[PDB]
RNA sequence: CAACGCGAAGAACCUUACCUACUCUUGACAUCCAGAGAACUUUUCAGAGAUGAAUUGGUGCCUUCGGGAACUCUGAGACAGGUGCUGCAUGGCUGUCGUCAGCUCGUGUUGUGAAAUGUUGGGUUAAGUCCCGCAACGAGCGCAACCCUUAUCCUUGUUUGCCAGCGAGUAAUGUCGGGAACUCCAGGGAGACUGCCGGUGAUAAACCGGAGGAAGGUGGGGAUGACGUCAAGUCAUCAUGGCCCUUACGAGUAGGGCUACACACGUGCUACAAUGGCGCAUACAGAGGGCGGCCAACUUGCGAAAGUGAGCGAAUCCCAAAAAGUGCGUCGUAGUCCGGAUUGGAGUCUGCAACUCGACUCCAUGAAGUCGGAAUCGCUAGUAAUCGUGGAUCAGAAUGCCACGG
């Protein structure tokens, strides 16, 4: 019988909000009838941006920002759910 | 499992999974052989150094899987893997290996490039 | 930027959405390996005639909050200067200062 | 010279004014939307004591939060409708009272800014703010007014500090805000710091 | 010093601020007001183009129904516009001393007073660090800590990653059943405190050494820059007082230019060779990017590439090959099997367009250079040196820059 698991892929810029949401799901699935086999940390992306800090010159003067993106797989505002019934 | 002693060992960006078995000097690296993996001899010495010390060179079978880094990195990763493997066997093999600077994980890893610098330390030349 | 330099780029963006299909089609004749060399020339001819500003190459990505032509970043759409001022104020989500 | 107080503490003790996940495509549009929304709301709520516009994007929508000293002054339907237009997505607008509005760096500076635009003594405005804050229970406060002060031909920068303002302490809950008094002599900057006590335990 | 691979994280056009020429003045851009036309859509002539005049289809919304909108156009004058000037009128931002250990205040005391004291002194510390002394006693900004990362361990979980023990395969494949061990990934914890021992010192601070320990005395690196100094930089990111220009210092377009070169300097890259070149064989990374994107495979081409065709919005697919290394030959130490400039010629690719002025490929051409005066720069350890690799900007264009490992 063709398997139809629920590969959920949460993506967020905050790991605590992603963790709030991993609980939300797993809890609910457990508050119904569903095994989760879940939250599976997938490697956190880290975009980085070395911007010049001065309005004019001063090239060595520079700030470096990052946007880390956390991603969790559960295999049944800020969080990006992507349910994949396969 | 068998009498399969296991120890991890890291060095620079390399990580050796080192499995040890009662045996007769069968050193295996990533399904190649000790000398068939590392060429220049240092490496294979370095791997053996803790074996040479405990004096089980040809009383042991090494099933080493190592990833990451380079030759020296991997060599050193395994040395550290075996050190931990050897102390997984006899728990009072420590002082020998400890005092031979084998038990220490060498934390030294590449220093990051830094804005305004060519590298970690190297500055631009100046007028 | 000067208000005209901003205006020039609004127009360009208008003129690229307008002619995308036509340009792309023409270009996809100045190319087709098993096309006619004669029709190939006619495709070349029509693409000389379309408004130059309909070329997307002729767009300079500019800062959305100002119009700084240099120092751009696509992820955000702002110049370095505005990216920073936004980040510090906490207005770009996820983006903080980074050390490692 | 000095890092932005809100900048360094984002993630540590200071929350974000925008919470939405976007992938690169959308990210830059979402950012430009937010700017338009902020620029609009700020431009309308000039006499509503606005501090902080928090812009969520819950799925395909935009929730705003006008944190304000004057939930009364906020009309809301028109704002909701106007934001919904600019964003091009079903907008909500929520309101939050700034309960103690003289322990809010943004308002404190906006106050001083107004006062300096009405031609008040810069020392008078600065000093009253410091006192009100330290009375309402600021663990400290700095205010630095910079410009042509009392329309001086040479710009200077005066600042008063009462209490602690431990800027290098990251666990410190420091509220910062620049304002600008636009006057006949020129722009006059009002930086305001307000230390409301180190937050042990993280964010 | 703290300008000179700096603004510029990428000048063919665009960018662009400049120039020459052609063009327009309520204007390229904005609000207001009135009237007209939906918007738009072809297709066409002229022109370098901007624009102008001709050419068809469409003419919907919202209904008070002379109405809503909205867009287009023209007219009105208020206004618009200015990368014009002033950074010595400013805000904001930045460099610098320098992550140097300082800079100060309240109260008290001393002095006619400017002021002093605290903050000095004895030790100590990376540190105005700490401890003793002491008319000072307290406090603030700095120091340190709190943050990120990296060393080791535990716990929770296990796919797109893993493969110890598992059985079954394939030309090989973790291939695939299966495993949750391990590497790893990521959330939560543990750990380092001079805590412990010995010695030293004022029994102080602390210092020297030792044990344990992945780690030892701030473990390593990053972030974090006191009060101020230089009327330091930036009115050209933006903002802004004033000033100035408003048929022009505003606006549109086309072609030039910023790429010019007698030369000087700054910063780089590549060399001068055998610790090398060259051919062949063969091994080990980290990090990152990707939808008008990254492009597998196949076929074609010497090749750039082109056909052509998957997969992948990504621990899945792709970029993608590590290179220094190792193994074996060859060169035989010289202007060479060093070096790669320059130029001729034939191309590919991006783009409306590569003449000025792109990159790349192929063929040939094979310059300077034989380790560099005085002088001067960087570096104290996973550092320097060397080796490749990725990224932003980006149609195309990286010896720069940011970053990653060997």
């Amino acid at each position: 019988m063709q398997n139809q698991r629920i590969r959920i892929r949460l993506k967020a810029f905050d790991y605590k909000l992603i963790d709030a949401s991993t609980a939300e799901i797993v809890e609910t699935a457990k508050r119904t009838g569903a095994q989760v086999r879940g939250p599976i940390p997938l490697p956190t992306r880290k975009e980085r941006f070395t911007v010049l800090i001065s309005p004019h010159v001063n090239k060595k003067a520079r700030d470096q920002y990052e946007i880390r993106t956390h991603k969790r797989l559960i295999d049944i505002a800020g969080v990006d759910v992507q349910i994949s019934l396969g | 499992a068998e009498n399969q002693y296991y120890g991890t060992g890291r060095r620079k960006s390399s990580a050796a999974r080192v499995f040890i078995k009662p045996g007769s000097g069968n050193i295996v690296v990533n399904k190649r052989n000790l000398d068939e993996y590392f060429g220049r001899p240092t490496a294979r010495m370095v791997v053996q150094q803790p074996l040479e010390l405990v004096e089980l060179t040809d009383k042991l079978d090494l099933y080493v899987t190592v990833k990451g880094g380079g030759i020296s990195g991997q060599a050193g990763a395994i040395r550290h893997g075996i050190t931990r493997a050897l102390m997984e066997y006899d728990e009072s093999l420590r002082p020998a290996l400890r005092a031979a600077g084998y038990v220490t994980r060498d934390a030294r890893c590449v220093e990051r490039k830094k804005v305004g610098l060519r590298k970690a330390r190297r500055r631009p030349q100046f007028s | 930027a000067k208000n005209s330099m901003k205006a020039r780029e609004a127009k360009r963006a208008k003129l690229v959405a307008k002619f995308a299909e036509k340009r792309s089609a023409l270009k996809a004749i100045i190319s087709d390996v098993n096309a006619s060399e004669e029709d190939r020339w006619n495709a070349v001819l029509k693409l000389q005639s379309l408004p130059r500003d309909s070329s997307a190459s002729r767009q300079r990505n500019r800062c959305n909050q100002t119009g700084r032509p240099h120092g751009y970043l696509r992820k955000f759409g702002l110049s370095r200067i505005k990216v920073r001022e936004a980040c510090m104020k906490g207005e770009i989500p996820g983006l903080r200062k980074a050390s490692w | 010279q000095k890092v932005h107080p809100n900048g360094i503490r984002l993630g540590i003790v200071k929350p974000w004014n925008a919470t939405w996940f976007a992938n690169t495509k959308d990210f830059a549009d979402n950012l430009d939307g937010d700017f338009k929304v902020r620029q609009f709301l700020t431009g309308e709520l000039k006499k509503a004591s606005l501090s902080r516009i928090v812009i969520e994007r819950p799925a395909k929508s935009i929730r705003v939060t006008i944190h304000t000293a004057r939930p009364g002054v906020v009309d809301v339907e028109k704002l909701r409708a106007a934001v919904a237009k600019i964003a091009g997505v079903p907008a909500q607008i929520n309101i939050a009272e700034v309960r103690k509005p003289e322990l809010d760096a943004q308002l404190v500076g906006d106050s001083i800014a107004s006062q300096l635009e009405r031609r008040v003594m810069f020392r008078r405005a600065m000093k009253r703010a410091v006192q009100n804050a330290m009375r309402l229970g600021a663990k400290g406060i700095k205010v630095e007014v910079s410009g042509r002060l009392g329309g001086a031909e040479i710009a200077r920068s005066e600042w008063y500090r009462e209490g602690r303002v431990p800027l290098h302490t990251l666990r410190a809950d420091i509220d910062y805000a620049t304002s600008s008094a636009h006057t006949q002599y020129g722009v006059i900057g009002i930086k305001t710091w307000i230390f409301k006590g180190e937050i042990l335990g993280g964010m």
